[PDB]
């Protein structure tokens, strides 16, 4: 629906490219706009729990050819379903994909959470009568992996004209050891911000009498080789 | 007795912990346990750290597969190149090679450099809430585990610190009849430290976070004022101690 | 534009977060505090901001015996806000 | 450009991890309560507009 | 020249996803502070008591 | 050099992105307060010096 000056052959947009042209043969404006490409994307569970996949078509709808539309594409493989249930693997817009049951890839609207209507009132309290001793976890990292890679063994393995013809381009190789070296030096400072806080080392008394309370597994029994405790050796053993 | 402070530090009267004592080591035994079992069983819950080592060897992996390209030379084997070729004819192929790896390089240096920033900044939280959930008590809302923080335990793991939060969930509620004061003789009374209750029939005064009622004495609650002006004073007798022993 | 370069629509829609800060002002009037640690518990409003009182170390009796002043100036400075989001978009160039 | 091995992949994961973590950012922002809730229709809030 | 173009606006990517990243754990926090409790920290929940 | 697009106007872009966020933060951290205050000659601070 655009109207060229008399003159004009074609037209651009602010991307310099072109988004419409005049045709030579017949005076009529017609309007240049790409072919439908897009990312395909794969939801998946798990090799270990199934092989019924689903497939995504992302930016696109479902021209080409249990095959529905979301605001992230086509969506073959699927079966969409009207109830709501915690959200398990994302696929885009409130829409998430989950392998539910015979049992088969179903594609729903992400639930964010159970509904509630709190009571209110000018005179109504609600005190609590007991409670709960909850232990919860946090898991933070720390540090990272140091690395230093030495330039000239990765770019000239055991080369001479090579490390000249490296020599030619200035100190590039002794900027990225130094970056390196500031890096594997942070991840010292990183633990000994964290774990180092105190100076003193303290140590708990061989009569173990706290109230009640029975700290074995996270005390560090002596007994083993490596002075560490019950929940840290089950740490320790789940990272690989 | 450090327990007695913590549960004063979360407007908790300290009682409540002494009369309860065996039931909240239970509570925290049992879920010591629960701790113990819910890492023991799934292997997937230290996810935070096994990011950071899947990450970084994938950038490794990509640094190592990068020497198989040819970035527009005869091969990938420099010794090929320096086999084959004059010294004048190899260069070019070795410019190229050189070229490609050299971005390889810094490439990797830069990712390494963002990623060393993320890993200081939850390195800084993690340091702070050594200090604060672990060393202290904090009032920070949520910051030490979901709750009201009483303590904190610091453990070990491969690149990390791993902290257990031992906080005070309330459990039990029960629907109460409340009112802002009383009005006993013309003159309006505001509690101390708690929130006026009635069962149905007598009006109670108690602390927010636990139901123990205390009879609505002169030294529970405060005189400001008259009967006029608060929006929802209601009448009832205030107790005098003095009055059944002069 | 279209050069291959996609914009992905994000998770959570904008009448989901929308909803969730419809539960957060929800729980902070009809609870308070509380909803975030375990349960909702009903508090008449009135003594949420006698309690937050007592948080910055004002007697509470400052509250109920202003309350209609309180209230007064809470709401002018609602409409002040409006005000300042409907005539002016200048701090919201953090966004932009 | 296939002669040059791996950028397009390494690109693309990083892009990737990008969108990834905005999604983590307004799911940390926003959704810190799991019971939604709703006010009552009566609005008695002491006086509160 | 296309392939630097194109690293270099992942670089930039990142780095403002990091910045992004770091003003939404702010923003998690006064949730989890300013709206959820009742802040004792000085000027972190506006300017006042 | 002109051939090579829009590189050095981006760069400057970075650099004068990187000087304006240096006085936002010798603003930000030591301008937290808007009247100048001055201790009176007579210095009587309980004994403190
Ligand atoms: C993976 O599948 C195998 C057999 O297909 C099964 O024995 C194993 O338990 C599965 N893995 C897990 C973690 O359950
Ligand atoms: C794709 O979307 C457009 C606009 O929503 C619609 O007109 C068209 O019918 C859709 N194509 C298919 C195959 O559904
Ligand atoms: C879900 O409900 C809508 C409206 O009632 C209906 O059109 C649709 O077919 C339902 N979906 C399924 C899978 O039955
Ligand atoms: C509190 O709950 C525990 C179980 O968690 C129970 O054994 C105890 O009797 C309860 N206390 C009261 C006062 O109801
Ligand atoms: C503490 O609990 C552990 C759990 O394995 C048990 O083995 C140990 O005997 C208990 N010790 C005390 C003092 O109760
Ligand atoms: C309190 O009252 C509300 C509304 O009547 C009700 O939904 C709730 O179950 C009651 N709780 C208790 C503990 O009585
Ligand atoms: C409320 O508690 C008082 C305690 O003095 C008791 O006498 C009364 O019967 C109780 N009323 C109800 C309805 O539980
Ligand atoms: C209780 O509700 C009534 C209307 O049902 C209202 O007039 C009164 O003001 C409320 N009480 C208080 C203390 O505001
Ligand atoms: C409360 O008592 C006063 C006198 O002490 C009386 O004037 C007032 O009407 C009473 N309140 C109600 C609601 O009847
Ligand atoms: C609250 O404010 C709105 C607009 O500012 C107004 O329409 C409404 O009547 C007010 N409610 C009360 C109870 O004043
Ligand atoms: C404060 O200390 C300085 C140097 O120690 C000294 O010159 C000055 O007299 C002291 N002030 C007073 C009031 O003594």
């Amino acid at each position: 629906n655009k109207k060229f000056l008399p003159f004009q052959q074609f037209g651009r947009d602010i991307a310099d490219t072109t988004d419409a042209v005049r045709d030579p043969q017949t005076l009529e404006i017609l309007d240049i706009t790409p072919c439908s490409f897009g990312g395909v994307s794969v939801i998946t569970p798990g090799t270990n729990t199934s092989n019924q996949v689903a497939v995504l078509y992302q930016d696109v709808n479902c021209t080409e050819v249990n095959v529905f539309q979301t605001r992230a594409g086509c969506l073959i493989g699927a079966e969409h379903v009207n109830n709501s249930y915690e959200c398990d693997i994302p696929i885009g817009a409130g829409i998430c994909a989950s392998y539910q049951t015979s049992q088969s890839i179903i594609a729903y609207t992400m639930s964010l959470g159970a509904e509630n209507s709190v009571a209110y009132s000018n005179n109504s309290i609600a005190i609590p009568t007991n409670f709960t001793i909850s232990v919860t976890t946090e898991i933070l990292p720390v540090s990272m992996t140091k690395t230093s890679v030495d330039c000239t063994m990765y770019i000239c393995g055991d080369s001479t004209e090579c490390s000249n013809l490296l020599l030619q381009y200035g100190s590039f190789c002794t900027q990225l050891n130094r970056a390196l070296t500031g890096i594997a030096v942070e991840q010292d400072k990183n633990t000994q911000e964290v774990f180092a806080q105190v100076k003193q080392i303290y140590k708990t008394p061989p009569i173990k009498d706290f109230g009640g309370f029975n700290f074995s597994q996270i005390l560090p029994d002596p007994s083993k080789p490596s002075k560490r405790s019950f929940i840290e050796d089950l740490l320790f053993n789940k990272v690989t | 007795m450090q327990m007695a402070y913590r549960f004063n530090g979360i407007g908790v009267t300290q009682n409540v912990l002494y009369e309860n004592q065996k039931l909240i080591a239970n509570q925290f035994n049992s879920a010591i346990g629960k701790i113990q079992d819910s890492l023991s069983s799934t292997a997937s819950a230290l996810g935070k750290l096994q990011d950071v080592v899947n990450q970084n060897a994938q950038a490794l992996n990509t640094l190592v597969k990068q020497l198989s390209s040819n970035f527009g030379a005869i091969s990938s084997v420099l010794n090929d190149i320096l086999s084959r070729l004059d010294k004048v004819e190899a260069e070019v192929q070795i410019d190229r090679l050189i070229t490609g790896r050299l971005q390889s390089l810094q490439t990797y240096v830069t990712q390494q450099l963002i990623r060393a920033a993320e890993i200081r900044a939850s390195a800084n939280l993690a340091a702070t809430k050594m200090s604060e959930c672990v060393l202290g008590q904090s009032k920070r809302v949520d910051f030490c585990g979901k709750g009201y923080h009483l303590m904190s335990f610091p453990q070990s793991a491969p690149h990390g610190v791993v902290f257990l939060h031992v906080t005070y969930v309330p459990a039990q509620e029960k629907n109460f009849t409340t009112a802002p004061a009383i009005c006993h003789d013309g003159k309006a009374h505001f509690p101390r430290e708690g929130v006026f209750v009635s069962n149905g029939t007598h009006w109670f005064v108690t602390q927010r976070n636990f139901y123990e009622p205390q009879i609505i004495t002169t030294d529970n609650t405060f005189v400001s004022g008259n009967c006029d002006v608060v929006i929802g004073i209601v009448n009832n007798t205030v107790y005098d101690p003095l009055q059944p022993e002069l | 534009k279209f050069n291959g370069l996609t914009v992905l629509p994000p998770l959570l829609t904008d009448e989901m977060i929308a909803q969730y800060t419809s539960a957060l002002l929800a729980g902070t009037i009809t609870s308070g505090w509380t909803f975030g640690a375990g349960a909702a518990l009903q508090i008449p409003f009135a003594m949420q901001m006698a309690y937050r009182f007592n948080g910055i170390g004002v007697t509470q009796n400052v509250l109920y015996e202003n309350q209609k002043l309180i209230a007064n100036q809470f709401n002018s400075a609602i409409g002040k806000i409006q005000d300042s989001l409907s005539s002016t978009a200048s701090a919201l160039g953090k966004l932009q």
